[PDB]
């Protein structure tokens, strides 16, 4: 969780993504609020078929003392599935998002319990 | 090697941290939530920290 | 931090504190800048030796709609803290200073990184 790797659908080609990767990185710099104490980051870019790119991402985040850390991967998923944010991403062409952490079973039952 | 043990001595004996051989640290208590800040300044090694 | 409490101490009695609170007030009001959009209010005033009192105050500050709420105590505490103003609260007696805010580490962080 502490890698803080979050995948992105796009229902964009790989071409498209890598063209304006500046600007797509600034957009979810944006969805995030836009400060300067979180930076977006991509780690890796794939094609998944003509039409769809998976986009790996995480974000630091900077400290009032220097430090810096990334957001946890659970965090970062929890924000942009929040329903504003979801939408906000889908109209940048997202259409699906994953997080790597294998949830534990009393987390997983938390959120059955409190599906909102 | 005469004007290089001096610059050391007067190295040493400052608080500008070029190895001030006055090291030490002392552990001052902070309460949760706050950890994250602190957040050391201007001449500090992360090493020491 | 919205409760805006601010503690002073003065090295003076607190009897004469309290004896010449009205004076005390205006001229902490004066420190201010002496506008009618700032008033001075004393939370309490409490004996800690001798020749030592603690006051502790907050500010009302009205906006142009008639709207009034308390100076943040990290805002306030800020504006007291600056060195040409904490020369003039020094004239009056005040030997220190203290806001109850407990900061966050991020704010603890930026504090560290810009000292000034």
């Amino acid at each position: 969780d502490e890698d803080g790797l979050i995948s992105l659908i796009f229902n964009k080609k790989e071409s498209d993504i890598r063209g304006q990767q500046q600007q797509l990185v600034e957009s979810l710099h944006k969805v995030l609020g836009g400060h300067q104490t979180l930076t977006v980051n991509v780690e890796g870019v794939k094609t998944k078929a003509d039409n769809q790119t998976e986009v790996i991402i995480y974000v630091v985040e900077r400290s009032p003392n220097g430090t810096s850390r990334r957001v946890g991967a659970s965090a970062l998923f929890s924000y942009f599935e929040q329903a504003h944010i979801k939408a906000n991403m889908q109209s940048l062409g997202v259409t699906g998002a994953m997080a790597q952490t294998e949830l534990s079973p009393v987390q997983i039952k938390q959120l059955i319990q409190n599906p909102l | 090697p005469i004007p290089e043990q001096i610059k050391l001595i007067v190295d040493k004996w400052n608080p500008n941290h070029p190895n001030c051989a006055f090291k030490t640290y002392l552990y001052n208590k902070v309460d949760e939530h706050t950890v994250p800040l602190y957040g050391p300044g201007p001449n500090e090694d992360p090493k020491e920290w």
